[PDB]
C-alpha cells in the first residue's frame, strides 16, 4: 500500500495514516502487456 | 520557545503559519496536532 500524493511523488501509507488523512489503503496493480 | 503544533509520530513542536507546508521538521510526515490553549481549563471534583 502506497499514497501517490503531490508536494512529494509516493511513498508508503500506513493504516492509521489513512485512517486519518481520509485516503484509501489501497496499492498499486501492474501488468506486463505484449506487443 | 513558541507552541502552535506538535507532530504526532516524532512528536517534535512544530509551530508553523498559515501556508508554511503542512510537514513535520525532521521527519518528512504531514500529520499535526494542534497546541493546547494557555487558558488554565477548570473542572469540578465530581
Ligand atoms: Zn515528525
Amino acid at each position: 500500500p502506497m499514497v501517490n500524493e503531490s508536494d512529494g511523488v509516493t511513498h508508503a501509507l500506513y493504516p492509521q495514516e489513512a485512517r486519518l488523512r481520509n485516503l484509501t489503503y489501497s496499492s498499486g496493480l501492474f501488468v506486463d502487456v505484449k506487443k | 520557545a513558541t507552541l502552535k503544533y506538535i507532530c504526532a509520530e516524532c512528536s517534535s513542536k512544530l509551530s508553523l503559519s498559515r501556508t508554511d507546508a503542512v510537514r513535520c521538521k525532521d521527519c518528512g510526515h504531514r500529520i499535526l496536532l494542534k497546541a493546547r490553549t494557555k487558558r488554565l481549563v477548570q473542572f469540578e471534583a465530581r
